[PDB]
């Protein structure tokens, strides 16, 4: 399969630099130029520039000169983009893409970059107690950074489970909830435990949710 | 230079839908090499059209590019439920790409459904932590759009509200969660708080009280 595999998510302080990699496999790497694109606010797209793996020729969006530097290593089929002097304006999802004959044929999976001086904060977990079917859940409050994951009954429970995307609050902290729809007749005789994982703070919480 | 696209379009399976792409410099020409790319959840970009109305590798025949008047166009014939996505166009200007703002394409692949709503009061444990969150669980609705409003007794409250963007359930309907943050004082000092959810087919209000 064609794969443009980018390096993983980045969380860095203002003023640092990051280098994003984009490794191509499953196609002739030298038949394509590597375009780079920034998506801000989860919406709008800006073209950063392009590099040709055959000859290292480059073209840039003038807005990114002195911000982004594009390089390439043909032999390892990898393109790179260095982003320097980082500010919160650079927080975004960045994409590499393989182009040929003025056509974007292939896209990387994206690299999320968060520029922030905020410190890690673990979550507080509270039950959403149930009072046909019934809904119960767990509320995961005021953590940073993403992500939190949630399972029920150590993964043994999945039917009727929905774990929501987090919300970003005014405070700059995240909160999310996970809910399960279960038979009312099972309330009081079935154990329901939500398992909340926040790897960035080395925190795990189990909460048994009871009527 | 500004590239402009419809912000949202709605279609149904089997229908034909046409997206357009305008350039602020004047008429789009084949030398703008209009590209169309598709964004699906989890930052998943797929190339669709580029060059001169050329389909990217593996793209279904139902996608085609053309010029319509002074604009570039993407036509999807026989639309499928999977075609729901954000569609971006990009135009070449001699030495750089410029992206449009994207078109959110809805494909109504499901019977419409108004949500089931469950409102959870703050848990006594959270109140003992000197905090209060009301959680409005909005489940099993279609299409993926609702409006949420909160009231303190019979008066609107806007401050301290965060709602998730609708998320797909395993049955392809949508769920969302809204959160109202209060102080313990505020929670105890009203008779009731309500979450009002409006969907095209129904408005439902759920109410919780500190008693």
């Amino acid at each position: 399969e064609v794969q443009l595999q980018q390096s993983g998510p980045e969380l860095v302080k203002p003023g640092s630099s990051v280098k994003i990699s984009c490794k191509g496999s499953g196609y002739t790497f030298t038949d394509y130029n590597m375009e780079w694109v920034k998506q801000s606010h989860g919406k709008s797209l800006e073209w950063i520039g392009v590099i040709n793996p055959n000859n290292r020729f480059t073209s840039y969006n003038q807005n990114f000169r002195g911000k982004a530097t594009l390089t390439v290593d043909k032999s390892s089929s990898t393109a790179y983009m260095d982003l320097r002097s980082l500010t919160s304006e650079d927080s975004a999802v960045y994409f590499c893409a393989g182009s040929r004959w003025y056509q974007y044929d292939y896209w990387g999976q994206g690299t999320t970059l968060t520029v922030s001086s905020a410190s890690t904060k673990g979550p507080s977990v509270f039950p959403l107690a149930p009072s046909g079917t019934a809904a119960l859940g767990c509320l995961v409050k005021d953590y940073f950074p993403e992500p939190v994951t949630v399972s029920w009954n150590s993964g043994a429970l999945t039917s009727g489970v929905h774990t929501f995307p987090a919300v970003l609050q005014s405070s700059g902290l995240y909160s999310l909830s996970s809910v399960v729809t279960v038979p009312s007749s099972s309330l009081g005789t079935q154990t329901y435990i939500c398992n909340v994982n926040h790897a960035p703070s080395n925190t795990k919480v189990d909460k048994k949710v009871e009527p | 230079v500004v590239v402009t696209q419809e912000s949202a379009l709605t279609t149904s399976p089997g229908e034909t839908v046409t997206l357009t792409c305008r350039s602020s410099t004047g008429a789009v020409t084949t030398s703008n090499y209009a590209n169309w790319v598709q964004e699906k959840p989890d930052h998943l970009f797929t190339g669709l059209i580029g060059g001169i109305n050329n389909r990217a590798p593996g793209v279904p025949a139902r996608f085609s590019g053309s010029l319509i008047a002074d604009k570039a166009a993407l036509t999807i014939t026989g639309a499928q439920t999977e075609d729901e996505a954000i569609y971006f166009c990009a135009l070449w200007y001699s030495n750089h790409w410029v992206f449009g703002g994207g078109t959110k394409l809805t494909v109504l692949g499901q019977p419409k459904a108004a949500p089931s709503v469950t409102l959870f009061p703050p848990s006594s444990e959270e109140l003992q932590a000197n905090k209060a969150t009301l959680v409005c669980l909005i489940s099993d609705f279609y299409p993926g759009a609702v409006t949420v409003a909160w009231k303190a007794d019979s008066s609107p409250v806007k401050a301290g509200v965060e709602t998730t963007t609708p998320s797909k359930q395993s049955n392809n309907k949508y769920a969302a969660s809204s959160y109202l943050s209060l102080t313990p004082e505020q929670w105890k000092s009203h008779r009731s708080y309500s979450c009002q959810v409006t969907h095209e087919g129904s408005t439902v209000e759920k109410t919780v009280a500190p008693t």
